[PDB]
């Protein structure tokens, strides 16, 4: 009850400021305070609409209130208590398509995220295995697959197990928060672990191309050793100050202590991407290339950067207001989100030269064999 | 300029006088060497991998 | 008894293989460049700036470290040893300026050889002021020794000569063409010609050559992400 | 209110588990 | 006036010469092996993997005992790996880093290295005080090193790339014999098994017989296309097989003075960069330019097997003494040992 | 064994025709490159012109472009240099080049000092 205990104390917080702004400022209906949201005194105002409190779990920001003065008396009667009420009907933000919507949402994630191990531990299992095929890069590639795979198995059994059983939120073991606690961090190190390679790849196409000897050992702190910190400052100041069931919820802004620095190095990863785009534009003009197909080109470099060096969170950063806007952002992104893993895989495993010419003379050498 | 070509056909008489026996004979005499030593060669038998060292 | 022996063929490999492993650390921080051309052709002057077989010159600019070798004491033939300069980074040619189609051929050779489709040449077309002084004097003429420049129009893309004639510059671009027509008629995107207008007296050659390698490093890195 | 695109997954997972087993308003009648 | 004269001499021994090749010639070797069962299909697998140095691998030369074996890459290294547990016993960093050819002394003492320097180093193996250092320097020659091979503590054979081989003479640092007579550069060269004679294969596509005592070329052997890449005596010591440029292997013979068969196959057109025979000299595991080795039956002219497991093209491979296994190097920096 | 046997050259006036063909044996003819070089008194070997496997690609050197036409016979295993309107700097001993290699288009040494699979040669001069 600690979530209703925290909206209960947001109610009476709304009222003071409403009665604040009430005495600040000096056919009339008179003013009268609402329960959730009081009206101030209008001079015959039909259809004055503002958003839905919200202050409640089943309310959503997206919908909105109204109500009318004078129409009927001097206020709208509601015919059952024949008393001044205001329409919430259109609050209840829980439909039979709301819902329809986000379920055909997290079936998706479920398909990708299951599709996305697929393709991610025999392109992992590929790696290790060729020797040949090993260098500085594939290290760092291993290491993406690696974190591609724990971000996605923690996310699968946190839809499956978790969410749906109500009755283990509502006891609250240590465990659960230990879950949570594990899902910050592996999602964490997941994205600074692109801005690792979106780095790496920097620090060799566009600055010293020449040194090809790096020491990876402040690749791994930063990695995994860093994201520790937003993580272990996370969950201190979740439980000393805002201190949910299993600590699961978003509408705390302690969010962005482990999304800030997440949004930080994807934000510099976009650097990088322009300067990369950049050298590569120029080093194909030297060459006298046709621009017509100078322009195809340039597309399909970006393109295939996009899955590894996460740049759609940037390209995307905010939800939409507008429900058509809205339910493109949701069908798109999660698109991208959630099979992120298995773009990475197909482009950098499925489709190397090197990999799949090395792929080709085993099969062959194997059939020799048998 | 003249030298060389001099030192060519007196090489080539060299060769020329040399002895040179039926073909038939060295085939025959190859095969008999190849088909002797047979069992002494563990790429063409195979060997037993309790005898040999590459385990 | 066996364990002793085993154990000190163990320690033995285990300081030989950090002895590689040092080595190795300053082996991929060294770039190895063959310099090759036809005779008289100023190479010796640069070589000389700092018998045997090949004559190794030590270089550093930009703290990276060049390992520049010199072929010469060899025999004229040269479709054998060629083939050990693989892993060079590029390979420096240098032409005098019919002497100019043995270049021409040598190059041609060069670059359809099946193992060094991989190397990129840094094409250096040294005595650019025999070139001016033999075009002004009118003594002999490229026309006839080339059916090609009466038809030849100089490229207007690049002329960046300020203090050159215009017959000096057709024929230093027209050289420049002829070898890149040569060139780029059967490159397949994995090899690039670098050509060079330099003098016997350049002091710049070896920072030619420095951002040469540094271009051929650059795009052999875009080509392992498949970027190009 | 988090609304960037990196707690998206979690938005979804905070709304399925607060609808599927409701955390209704009841506001039709005696309800402001 | 003589030139007439001379090149119809010429042409009167050459005709003579193909004369006596025709007379001595009644039947092939393929009509007359045609009767023994065939050796089937025969696979081996890679058992040991050696792995430690940094550019592509030239030469190989195994130890007389099987244990011991040298390799020379182009990252001026000389690694002696023990076979059977993979272990490094030496390393000698070289003063050139274009070495071209490796050698092991019989009595394994010393081994050899030379390459793009004209220089022959011999460094000692067996003095145990901490250091292991070049002995003598043999310098002299004018063309690349190609191919050196021991004929004792005292004498090395070199084959250099001016169409001249040379026969050594460490403690002095001086030449003893030199053999000329070849009109290209030397690639390879083999000692016969009681070290008496060896053939060298030159890019003129033909192969000539040396006598090491007198310092004359015996016979002369044409029938390729193209530049000879490698040699390799027969084990019974009167054959050779060599390995050309117009991807065919063919078999000499020094009594017949002629070749007697050829190893083409139509759908694979590489040159052959290492030719080397079994113990029996039933199998001929030649490698290729195509990134693999394919075993040839000396006696049908079949294609046994082929051992594709390197990354690059094959540059060097040897069978041991006693036949136990074949080592195969590639251009990939990895040395493989087949069984 | 290879043995390029060429044929034709003699005393002519400037501007006449001459034909040399040459008789390879010894190779299968159509797996090779062939080059045409000349060795003028005085002076090194040059490169003349070139002919492709099968007649494909044709090139000549720039004195002798649009003069020369060469044609490989495969099946009768020779090759000419139709020559056309002689020139007095054209007085030359002339060789045909077998290339090194099979299959290959990089053919290296060709116009060397020694080179073992270059024809034997044949005189041609012109003067009156």
């Amino acid at each position: 009850p600690f979530l209703y205990v925290v909206g209960r104390k947001k109610m009476m917080d709304a009222q003071y400021k409403c009665y604040d702004r009430m005495q600040q400022l000096p056919p009339y209906c008179n003013r009268t305070w609402d329960g959730w949201l009081c009206w101030d005194d209008t001079p015959a105002g039909v259809l004055s609409y503002q958003f839905c409190p919200d202050y409640f779990p089943d309310f959503d920001p997206s919908e909105k209130v109204t109500k009318y003065c004078d129409e009927k008396g001097v206020w709208f009667k509601h015919p059952e208590n024949n008393r001044t009420w205001s329409n919430y009907t259109m609050c209840n933000a829980f439909t039979p398509e709301k819902l329809k919507n986000a379920y055909v949402l997290y079936y998706l994630a479920i398909v990708g995220h299951s599709l996305s191990i697929f393709t991610l531990v025999i392109s992992l299992g590929i790696f290790v295995f060729f020797r040949s095929l090993g260098c500085q890069r594939v290290t760092l590639h291993k290491n993406m697959f690696l974190t591609y795979i724990l971000n996605s198995m923690i996310i699968i059994i946190h839809l499956v197990e978790v969410v749906p059983n109500g009755e283990l939120v509502r006891r609250d073991p240590v465990s659960c928060k230990i879950l949570h606690f594990f899902h910050q961090y592996m999602m964490a190190c997941n994205y600074f672990w692109m801005l690792c390679e979106g780095i790496y790849l920097h620090t060799l196409i566009v600055v010293a191309v020449f040194t090809e000897k790096q020491r990876l050992r402040w690749y791994y702190l930063l990695g995994w050793g860093f994201p520790l910190v937003p993580t272990t400052i996370h969950a201190i100041t979740r439980a000393v100050y805002f201190n949910d069931n299993c600590w699961l919820s978003v509408e705390t802004h302690l969010l962005y202590i482990i999304h800030g620095p997440v949004m930080a190095a994807l934000v510099v990863n976009f650097f990088f991407l322009l300067n990369i785009v950049r050298v590569l534009v120029t080093k194909m003009r030297e060459t006298h290339e046709a621009e017509s197909h100078m322009y195809l080109k340039a597309v399909k470099a970006t393109m295939i950067l996009v899955p590894l060096l996460g740049i759609q969170f940037v390209v995307f950063p905010w939800r939409p207001s507008n429900k058509m806007l809205g339910k493109i952002y949701d069908y798109v992104m999660h698109s991208l989100i959630h099979f992120q893993g298995f773009f990475v895989a197909t482009i950098y495993c499925f489709c190397n030269n090197e990999v799949q010419t090395t792929v080709k003379r085993q099969w062959a050498q194997f059939k020799i064999q048998w | 300029s003249i030298a060389q070509a001099r030192k060519l056909v007196e090489q080539l008489k060299m060769e020329a006088n040399i002895d040179r026996i039926k073909v038939s004979k060295a085939a025959a005499d190859l095969m008999a060497y190849c088909e002797a030593h047979a069992k002494e060669d563990p790429l063409l038998t195979p060997v037993p991998a309790s005898e040999n060292p590459f385990r | 008894d066996q364990r002793n022996e085993e154990k000190a063929q163990r320690e033995a490999n285990k300081k030989i293989e950090k002895q590689l492993q040092k080595d190795k650390q300053v082996y991929r921080a060294t770039h190895r460049l063959l310099l090759l051309g036809a005779g008289e052709s100023g190479k010796n002057t640069i070589v000389k700036q700092m018998t045997s077989g090949i004559f190794e010159t030590k270089f550093q600019v930009d703290k990276v470290n060049f390992h520049m070798f010199d072929v010469g004491a060899q025999r004229d033939e040269r479709r054998k040893w060629i083939q050990c300069f693989n892993d060079v980074t590029a390979i420096i040619f240098v032409v005098a300026s019919n002497r100019l189609q043995a270049a021409l051929k040598l190059f041609d050779s060069i670059w359809n050889n099946k193992w060094l489709r991989d190397t990129s040449v840094i094409l250096f077309l040294n005595k650019q002021d025999l070139l001016a002084e033999k075009v002004l004097a009118g003594k002999s003429k490229i026309e006839d020794y080339f059916p090609e420049f009466a038809r030849y129009t100089t490229p207007e893309d690049a002329t960046p000569e300020p203090g050159e004639d215009p017959r000096v510059t057709r024929a230093k671009y027209f050289i420049r063409d002829e070898f890149l027509r040569i060139s780029t008629a059967s490159g397949d995107g994995r090899h690039y010609c670098y050509p060079h207008f330099t003098c016997s007296v350049d002091t710049e050659n070896i920072r030619r050559v420095f951002n040469d390698c540094r271009d051929i490093i650059q795009r052999m890195h875009l080509r392992q992400y498949e970027l190009l | 209110k988090c609304n960037t695109a990196t707690c998206a997954t979690q938005r979804l997972a905070e709304f399925l588990r607060h609808s599927s087993n409701n955390f209704p308003t009841n506001v039709g009648s005696n309800t402001p | 006036s003589e030139l007439d004269q001379l090149r119809q001499e010429a042409e009167q021994l050459k005709n003579q010469i193909r004369d006596a090749r025709k007379a001595c010639a009644d039947a092939t070797l393929s009509q007359i092996t045609n009767n023994i069962d065939p050796v089937g299909r025969i696979q081996m697998r890679t058992r040991r993997t050696l792995r430690g140095h940094l550019a592509k691998i030239y030469a190989m030369h195994w130890g007389t005992d099987s244990r011991l074996l040298v390799s020379a890459s182009q990252d001026g290294k000389l690694i002696i790996w023990d076979s059977y547990t993979t272990n490094k016993v030496h390393a000698i960093p070289l003063r050139s880093s274009w070495v071209m050819t490796c050698a092991y002394a019989p009595s394994g003492n010393y081994v050899a290295c030379g390459g793009l320097d004209n220089i022959c180093s011999i460094y000692n193996l067996k003095t145990r005080e901490g250091n292991v250092r070049v002995s003598r320097e043999l310098a002299g020659h004018t063309g690349y090193l190609s191919c050196c091979r021991f004929l004792d503590d005292n004498q090395i054979v070199t084959s250099s790339g001016d169409t001249t081989c040379a026969l050594w003479d460490i403690e002095t640092g001086q030449q003893t014999t030199t053999f000329t007579g070849h009109t290209g550069d030397v690639m390879s060269l083999s000692l016969a098994p009681d070290t008496r004679l060896f053939v060298s294969g030159a890019c003129d596509a033909s192969a000539k017989l040396w006598d090491v005592r007198e310092g004359m070329c015996r016979q002369t052997f044409t029938g390729h296309e193209s530049d000879i890449n490698a040699i390799c005596f027969f084990p019974n010591g009167n054959a050779f097989a060599t390995g050309s440029d117009d991807a065919t292997c063919r078999l000499f013979d020094l009594r017949a003075d002629q070749e007697l068969m050829t190893y083409s196959h139509d759908n694979i057109i590489c040159g052959i960069t290492s030719v080397s025979f079994s113990k029996s000299g039933r199998l001929l595991l030649a490698g290729y330019d195509d990134f693999n080795c394919n075993v040839w039956d000396a006696l049908k002219a079949d294609r046994a097997g082929v051992l594709a497991g390197h990354d690059n093209r094959v540059s060097c491979l040897g069978v041991t003494d006693d036949g136990m296994a074949v080592a195969t190097g590639s251009w990939d920096s990895f040395l493989k040992i087949w069984n | 064994q290879v043995q390029l046997q060429e044929s034709g050259g003699g005393l002519v006036q400037p501007g006449g025709s001459l034909r040399l063909s040459c008789a390879a044996s010894g190779f299968t003819f159509s797996n090779y490159k062939m080059n045409w070089v000349r060795q003028a008194p005085g002076k090194g070997l040059e490169w003349v012109s070139d002919i492709s496997q099968s007649g494909a690609s044709i090139s000549y050197t720039g004195s002798v472009k649009g003069r020369f036409t060469i044609s490989r016979d495969n099946a009768k295993n020779t090759l000419y240099l139709q020559m056309n309107s002689l020139k007095p700097e054209d007085t030359a001993v002339y060789y045909c080049a077998r290339c090194p290699a099979p299959f290959t288009r990089d053919c290296f040494d060709v116009t060397s000092t020694t080179y073992a699979y270059r024809g034997q040669g044949t005189q041609v001069t012109v003067s009156s």
